RNA sequence: ACCAAAGCUAGCUCAACAUACUAAACAAAUACAAAAAUACACCAAAAUAAAAUAAAACAUUCACCUAACAUUAAAGUAUAGGA
RNA sequence: ACGAGCUACCCAUGAGCAGUUUAAAAGAACCAACUCAUCUAUGUGGCAAAAUAGUGAGAAGACUUGUAGGUAGAGGUGAAAA
RNA sequence: CUCGCACACGCUUACAUCAGUAACUAAUAAUAUACUGAUAAUUAACAACCAAUAAACCAAAACAACACUAAAACGUUUAUUAAUUACAUUGUUAACCCAACACAGGAGUGCACCAAGGAAAGAUUAAAAGAAGUAAAAGGAACUCGGCAAACACAAACCCCGCCUGUUUACCAAAAACAUCACCUCUAGCAUUACUAGUAUUAGAGGCAAUGCCUGCCCAGUGACACCAGUUUAACGGCCGCGGUAUUCUGACCGUGCAAAGGUAGCAUAAUCACUUGUUCUCCAAAUAAGGACUUGUAUGAAUGGCCACACGAGGGUUUUACUGUCUCUU
C-alpha cells in the first residue's frame, strides 16, 4: 500500500537472472553482451 | 502390461549417426582433431575409456558375479531391519520350533520368591521410569531414541546391584555392535541368519536346560502350522553372495563363550519406522536360534544331530513402554525333515510396564486433574524381567 | 523451461512413493487445465493393474493369494486392497465386500463348461457366466485394466458369440472384447463415494479444485437437453 | 540497488557461496566428511644451506657490468654439444641414427621433470 | 566594491592516399553465481521483414528501405499502375 | 530485446497461532501476537509519490509468512474489479 | 519514557585507536556512529563446502495410550565398492538493509519485556486562528443528509438485499458485486511430461446459488444436435387484441381474428419507467421517512430463477432505552 520498494536485494536471485552465465546460455542473451562490448560498457553484466 | 518407466524421465537414447558413417569405404571428418565442437562435422564415434590404472574411487562398480564368494545358489539373509508378515508362525516355521504361551517355571518361580528382590523395588523402578521420559534430557519432551536405550539400561543397573546378594553375577559381561553369521538348510532351501545386535550379554557357564524330558517327547507329535498362499522365504534378503560358516561374534578362547540375553530395542520417532509387536517377536526367535545354533556348533560339530545337552538363550524385546520377553531351547540340529525332534520358545507378549506418562500436568477449567508422573503401573513386567537376568545363578 | 515429471520410479514397490502435483501447468509452465491446484499433500501407491502375473514364468499356471489389508488411497476414488503371494506383495483394487483374511484366486484356463464366480476372484471373459458383474476390465490381451476402476461401478458380461464377449460399460455403451481378457468380478469398493456430501467449500480446497471464475458468459447453442441415440458397440477385435 | 562494478568474492555472497581467494587445494573429502589432506600434494619447500655460501644481496658499486647478451638457443648447443659432436665426427664415431649421448631426448614422458608440458611449477 | 568578465589549446569534422581490416595487454585466473587449478559427456537449431507513411479516407499499390559492378548517354523513353 | 526480487496464480522447501470457552483444531465463540483497512479527524511540495492518531474485521484456516523456482505483451495471470 | 540481545537475508569498512574541523557532511550549536588524514582489525570448536549401487520395510505428526479425514515433511540395517595421509579453503567489524534523505514508512526466526535500550522542551512571552487532551450549570438529539464525532452509555426490536466463513478495484467505491456447499445442463470408452501415473460414483466446458415449498406454457424464429424427417429452452429468447353481455357497476359467459404459446403459481407502489408525496391504518404534538394491508406490475414473475425462514453483516433504512458540548450557547 505503500510502494516504492520494490527492490528487495537478493544475491542468489540476482546473479541467477542476470549473470555472466545466463546471458552466455540464450542467443539473444550473447547479443545483449555483443551490444555492451561495442559500446564500451565497463561491466558487461553482474 | 503396463511399464513403469516413463519416457520423458528415462535417460534419452544416442542421437542418430551422421550419413557418412553409412557410406561404405568412406573416411568421415570429424571435429574430435580439434577437441572441441564444431557445426558442420560430422560427430566422432570414440571407444570405450580404458584407464591404463585402475583408481579406486573413480572405478566402475565390479559386477557381483566378480566377488569370489559369489554363488548360484540363491541364500536367504535376514539381518535386523527384515520384518516377517506372520511373524510368530513364519518364525516358528523357519527354526522347527513349538511355542508355549507363559514363561519357563523356573523363570516364573525364580521372581515370585521375596528374597530375590531389590531394596525399594517399587520406589526405584518409578524413579527410572521418570528418570528415563523426563529427567535424562535438557528438553521437555524427550524423543524415543534417547529414552529407548536409557530405560533399558536403567532397569539393567537395578538388576545389576544384586551381585551383593548373588556373588555369581560378576561372570557376566555385555558386548555391542558383534557380527554373527549362522546358515543353515531348512527343506531343500537355505537360509542364514546375518547381522548384529542391540546389546548382547554373555555369561562363563551355559545355561541350564528348562525343558522336562516329558515336554521335549510330546513335541515329536506337534504339527507345524503352514500357510499356502505365503511362501515362509518372504520377508528375508535374497542374496547370490555368501560364505557358508556359522560365524559368531567372537574367536577362540574367548572366556565368556556362552550368550545369556539378547536385548533388542526398538528406537525410532515415527511409528512406521518400528517394528509392530508381532514382527518384533519374530525378530527375536530367529537371531536367539541364530546365537544358540552357533553354539551347537561349535560345541558339538558340523554333522546335523539330535543335541543330548540342550543350549538354552534368551531375549528381551522392548518398545519403551511396551516389552516383549522370549525364551528358546534348542534341541535339534537336523533341519532339513519336518518329523523329527522340534524346538521350544516361550514367549510372553506385550507386557505393558506403564500405560501412559505425563511430561507435563494437564490443566482443564484452570485446575490440575492429572499431575507429573506416569499413569498406571504393573510390577509385574519388572518382576519377569529380574527373573530372566537371575536365571543363570 | 522445461521441467521433469515426478513418473520417475523404475521398480515396483508396495511402499508409498512421493508425489509432486501439477496444478495445470504443462512442461512449458504455462496453465492448461484451469481450476486445479492447492491442495493437501499425498503419496501414491504404485497399484498394479494386471491382476494375472506369475512371479516366475517357470509355472504359468494360475495362482491363489491371500488378501492383508485394506486401505484408503487418496488418488482414486476407490478403496484399495494389499495382496501377498509367493515372494511378493502387490495393491490391487479391492472390490465392494474385500476384508483382511480372504483369499483371491487368480486364473486365465478358458474352461469349456463355466466356473462359479466369486467376489474376488479374476477369470478370462471366456469362462465367466453369461450374467455376472465385471470390473477392471482389461481392452486387449495382457494390456492390463483400463476400463471400469472408479467407485462403486460396476459392468456386465451380455454375451459371448463366435469366440468373443460383449460388456455393457458403466456409461450405458456396449464393448467388444476378445474372451481371453482377464476381467475381475464384482463391484469396486466404496459404494457411497456418489452420497457423499461436501459441508462446505474449503472441503473442495482441501481435495485440490480451486473456484471457478467469475467472468458471466451467456450460454450458447450446446446448452439444452440434448436427447441423442446411443453410439454404435466399440469393438477392439481386429478382423482379418 | 546494488553494486555492478565491484569484485565479487567470497565475502559478499550469502554463507553457501564460499569462494577461494586463489590458493591451490592440498586435499578432499573423506569418509566421515573430516579433510584428508594428502602429504604429497603439499608443496614441499626445498631449501639449500647458505652457512657455507659466501655471496650477498648486493654487489660492489666498482664492479663493472657486461655487455648485455641474452643466451640464444643456438649459442647452448655450440658450448655443450657441438665439441663432443664435432670431435666424434673427425673420429669416425659419429651416429645420425642416436643421438641420445649428446643430450637429445626424443621423448620427454620418461624423464621425472617435462618440458613441453613443463611438469616442475618452479 | 562584491558576484563576475576576457584568453587558445585539448581535441574533433569531412575527404584523399593506403596497407588490405576485431587495436593495446595477456605471468595466473576467466561461460560453478565469469575472472574459483583438478572427474564419465549429451550437443545443438532454421520459417519471406512488418508498420508508422503517400493516395488529402482506405482495403490492390507506396522510391531508398538485406543482397547492384561504377561513370557519360539512350530516359524519366518503352512498359508496369483502384491505368 | 529485456523484466514475475513489487503484484496475480502455481510448483518446491521451511516456519508461526499464546490465553479463554466447549465431547471439538467446529471454514463455532471472547481476546493478543500476527494479517487486512470500516468510519472520522489531522496531513495535501505532508513523516509518507497513500502516512500518523483514535476506532474497527478476521485471528486453527478458502489462514498468515521466509527462502527459491515457473508462466511474458497478438501474451501471462485473474474467487471478472476490464 | 520504554521494541531489547542474537542469528538469517542484505549493505560493504561507513566499525576500532589518535589527531583535526576556517570550509565541506549533520537540515542549528556543542561536537564526532555519520565530515577529513594517519594507523590498526574479524584467528574455529559455530557456519558453508562435506560417497555410489543393489536389497528388506502396507502401518502419520497432534505430551501419543490410541483415533479422526484432508491420508500426511522427517530412515535404519545387510551386501558390494570408496584416495586413508597432524595442520585445507572460505563467512566472523558496524550505530548497517529496501524507500532520492541520518525519512513518524516496509522488514523473517529464537529468547526476553528486562538486569537491556533511550530523551517528548535551543531560549523566552503565554495574542488571535488551527490541531490534540481534560472538566461543566439547567436541558439530553431541540444538532444534522444521518446519533458523523464524542459519551459515567457498551442494551431491545422491525424491514430490505445477500444464506453463511471467505474474495475484489495496491493509490477516491470492501458493497446488494464475485466465489461457495446444493441442484442441473453439456462434451468425452481412454496410456507414457498437462488432464493422469487417473477411467463415467471419473475428468473437463458452464449456468444458478445452501436448506424448505416450487420451477408453469412455448421448437415458429435463431443456435446446437441429428448433420434426413426430426429432436432440444435448468439454449439464446417469447409467453395477445377488438366488440357485446347479469336494473347500475363489475364481466362468469358469447361473437370474431391472429399466434410457437398467449404471464400459470407466487409476490407486489418493491432497489422494479412515468403517473407518485397512489389510497388507508399504526407509530410522532407535527411523517415526501419506517413497518402492515389494498392493488393491472398494461414495463413484476418462476435456475438471465419465483417465494418463505433460522443463523450471519465494519452493507442500506426506521423505532425505543441509556448516555453525552452534537445542540439551545458557549466557557
Ligand atoms: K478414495
Ligand atoms: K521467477
Ligand atoms: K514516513
Ligand atoms: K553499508
Ligand atoms: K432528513
Ligand atoms: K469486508
Ligand atoms: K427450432
Ligand atoms: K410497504
Ligand atoms: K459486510
Ligand atoms: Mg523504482
Ligand atoms: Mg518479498
Ligand atoms: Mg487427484
Ligand atoms: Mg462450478
Ligand atoms: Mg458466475
Ligand atoms: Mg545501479
Ligand atoms: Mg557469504
Ligand atoms: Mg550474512
Ligand atoms: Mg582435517
Ligand atoms: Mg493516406
Ligand atoms: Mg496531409
Ligand atoms: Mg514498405
Ligand atoms: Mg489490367
Ligand atoms: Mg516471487
Ligand atoms: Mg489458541
Ligand atoms: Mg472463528
Ligand atoms: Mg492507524
Ligand atoms: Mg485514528
Ligand atoms: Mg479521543
Ligand atoms: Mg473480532
Ligand atoms: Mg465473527
Ligand atoms: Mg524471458
Ligand atoms: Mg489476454
Ligand atoms: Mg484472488
Ligand atoms: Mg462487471
Ligand atoms: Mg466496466
Ligand atoms: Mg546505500
Ligand atoms: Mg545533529
Ligand atoms: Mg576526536
Ligand atoms: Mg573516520
Ligand atoms: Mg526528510
Ligand atoms: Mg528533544
Ligand atoms: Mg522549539
Ligand atoms: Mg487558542
Ligand atoms: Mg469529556
Ligand atoms: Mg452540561
Ligand atoms: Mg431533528
Ligand atoms: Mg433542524
Ligand atoms: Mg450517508
Ligand atoms: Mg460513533
Ligand atoms: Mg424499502
Ligand atoms: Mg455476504
Ligand atoms: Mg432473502
Ligand atoms: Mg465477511
Ligand atoms: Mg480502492
Ligand atoms: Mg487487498
Ligand atoms: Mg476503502
Ligand atoms: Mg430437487
Ligand atoms: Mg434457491
Ligand atoms: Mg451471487
Ligand atoms: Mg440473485
Ligand atoms: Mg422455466
Ligand atoms: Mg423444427
Ligand atoms: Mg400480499
Ligand atoms: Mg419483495
Ligand atoms: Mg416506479
Ligand atoms: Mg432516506
Ligand atoms: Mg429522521
Ligand atoms: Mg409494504
Ligand atoms: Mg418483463
Ligand atoms: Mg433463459
Ligand atoms: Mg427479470
Ligand atoms: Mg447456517
Ligand atoms: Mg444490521
Ligand atoms: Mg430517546
Amino acid at each position: 500500500k505503500a510502494r516504492g520498494n520494490e527492490y528487495q536485494p537478493s544475491n542468489i536471485k540476482r546473479k541467477h537472472k542476470h549473470g555472466w552465465v545466463r546471458r552466455l546460455r540464450t542467443p539473444t542473451g550473447v547479443q545483449v553482451i555483443l551490444r555492451r562490448m561495442h559500446k564500451g560498457r565497463k561491466s558487461l553484466s553482474h | 502390461a503396463y511399464e513403469w518407466g516413463v519416457r520423458s524421465t528415462r535417460k534419452p537414447e544416442p542421437p542418430p549417426l551422421d550419413r557418412v558413417y553409412e557410406i561404405p569405404g568412406l573416411e568421415p571428418i570429424t571435429y574430435a582433431g580439434k577437441m572441441h565442437f564444431m557445426p558442420g562435422l560430422a560427430r566422432p564415434v570414440f571407444p570405450p575409456w580404458d584407464p591404463g590404472w585402475t583408481h579406486p574411487k573413480f572405478r566402475r562398480l565390479p559386477p557381483l558375479h566378480e566377488h569370489p564368494l559369489y554363488k548360484d545358489q540363491a541364500c536367504y539373509v535376514f539381518h535386523q531391519r527384515c520384518r516377517l508378515l506372520e511373524g510368530v508362525k513364519q518364525a516358528l516355521w523357519l527354526t522347527k520350533t513349538q511355542l508355549i504361551e507363559g514363561l519357563p517355571e523356573k523363570v516364573l518361580r525364580l521372581a515370585d520368591d521375596p528374597r530375590n528382590h531389590i531394596e525399594n523395588q517399587d520406589e526405584r523402578v518409578l524413579n527410572a521410569i521418570s528418570h528415563a521420559r523426563l529427567w535424562h534430557s535438557t528438553e521437555d519432551i524427550p524423543k524415543r531414541e534417547t529414552y529407548c536405550p536409557v530405560i533399558v539400561d536403567s532397569l539393567i543397573q537395578l538388576c545389576k546391584s544384586q551381585i551383593l546378594k548373588h556373588p555369581s553375577l560378576a561372570r557376566r559381561i555385555c558386548a555391542q555392535n558383534n557380527t554373527l553369521s549362522a546358515t543353515w538348510n531348512r527343506e531343500s532351501i537355505l537360509l542364514q541368519v546375518h547381522g548384529s545386535s542391540g546389546a548382547r550379554l554373555n555369561a562363563k557357564d551355559p545355561l541350564p536346560p528348562v525343558a522336562s524330558q516329558e515336554e521335549v517327547e510330546a513335541t515329536k507329535n506337534h504339527v507345524l502350522e503352514t500357510f499356502y498362499p505365503i511362501s515362509p522365504t518372504m520377508g528375508l534378503q535374497e542374496c547370490n553372495v555368501y560364505d557358508v560358516n556359522d560365524d559368531t561374534g567372537f574367536q577362540e578362547g574367548y572366556p565368556y563363550p556362552c550368550p545369556h540375553t539378547l536385548y533388542f530395542l526398538e528406537s525410532a520417532n515415527l511409528r512406521p519406522r518400528r517394528f509392530q509387536p508381532d514382527q518384533l517377536r519374530a525378530k527375536m526367535i530367529l537371531f536367539a536360534f541364530g546365537s544358540a545354533l552357533a553354539q551347537a556348533r561349535l560345541l558339538y560339530g558340523n554333522d546335523s544331530k539330535v543335541l543330548e545337552q540342550p543350549v538354552v538363550v534368551q531375549s528381551v524385546g522392548t518398545d519403551g513402554r511396551l516389552f516383549q520377553f522370549l525364551v528358546l531351547q534348542l534341541n535339534t540340529t537336523d533341519l532339513a525333515s519336518d518329523e523329527g525332534v522340534k524346538n521350544l520358545a516361550w514367549v510372553d507378549s506385550d507386557q505393558l510396564l506403564y500405560q501412559h506418562f505425563w511430561c507435563l500436568p494437564v490443566i482443564k477449567k484452570k485446575v490440575v486433574v492429572e499431575p507429573v508422573g506416569p499413569i498406571g503401573f504393573q510390577p509385574e513386567t519388572f518382576r519377569k524381567f529380574l527373573a530372566l537376568y537371575l536365571h543363570g545363578a | 523451461a522445461t521441467s521433469v515429471s515426478w513418473k520417475s520410479r523404475t521398480k515396483y514397490t508396495v511402499m508409498p512413493v512421493k508425489m509432486r502435483k501439477s496444478g495445470g501447468r504443462n512442461h512449458t509452465g504455462q496453465i492448461q487445465v484451469h481450476g486445479i491446484g492447492g491442495g493437501h499433500k499425498q503419496r501414491y501407491r504404485m497399484i498394479d493393474f494386471l491382476r494375472f502375473r506369475p512371479e516366475h514364468e517357470s509355472k504359468p499356471g494360475p495362482f491363489e493369494e491371500k488378501v492383508i489389508a485394506v486401505r484408503y488411497d487418496p488418488c482414486r476414488s476407490a478403496d484399495i486392497a494389499l495382496v501377498a503371494g509367493g515372494n511378493r506383495k502387490r495393491w490391487i483394487i479391492a472390490t465392494e465386500n474385500m476384508k483382511a483374511g480372504d483369499t483371491v484366486l487368480n486364473s486365465d484356463h478358458i474352461g469349456r463348461m463355466a466356473v462359479a464366480a466369486r467376489e474376488g476372484d479374476a477369470h478370462p471373459l471366456g469362462a465367466l457366466p453369461v450374467g455376472t458383474l465385471i470390473n477392471n476390465v482389461e481392452s486387449e490381451p495382457g494390456r492390463g485394466a483400463q476400463y471400469i476402476r472408479a467407485a462403486g461401478t460396476c459392468g456386465v458380461l451380455l454375451r459371448k458369440v463366435n469366440g468373443t464377449a460383449i460388456i455393457q460399460l458403466p456409461s450405458k455403451r456396449q464393448m467388444q472384447v476378445l474372451e481371453t481378457c482377464i476381467a475381475t468380478v464384482g463391484r469396486v469398493s466404496n459404494v457411497d463415494h456418489n452420497k457423499r456430501v461436501i459441508g462446505k467449500a474449503g472441503r473442495n480446497r482441501w481435495l485440490g479444485k480451486r473456484p471457478n471464475s467469475g467472468l458471466w458468459q451467456r450460454k450458447g447453442g450446446w446448452a439444452g437437453r440434448k436427447i441423442r441415440p446411443l453410439p454404435p458397440m466399440k469393438s477392439y477385435v481386429k478382423l482379418p | 540497488g546494488a553494486d555492478r562494478m565491484s569484485k565479487w568474492t567470497s565475502k559478499r555472497g550469502p554463507r553457501t557461496f564460499c569462494k577461494g581467494r586463489g590458493a591451490k587445494g592440498t586435499g578432499f573429502h573423506g569418509r566421515d566428511g573430516k579433510f584428508v589432506q594428502i602429504k604429497e600434494m603439499i608443496p614441499e619447500l626445498v631449501v639449500p644451506e647458505l652457512a657455507g655460501f659466501k655471496l650477498k644481496p648486493y654487489v660492489n658499486y666498482r664492479a663493472p657490468e657486461g655487455t648485455d647478451t641474452p643466451l640464444t638457443a643456438k649459442q647452448l648447443f655450440l658450448e655443450t654439444a657441438a665439441p663432443a659432436i664435432e670431435k666424434d665426427f673427425k673420429a669416425g664415431t659419429f651416429d645420425p641414427e642416436h643421438l641420445e649421448k649428446y643430450g637429445f631426448e626424443p621423448t620427454q614422458e620418461g624423464k621425472l621433470f617435462q618440458l613441453y608440458p613443463k611438469n616442475f611449477p618452479r
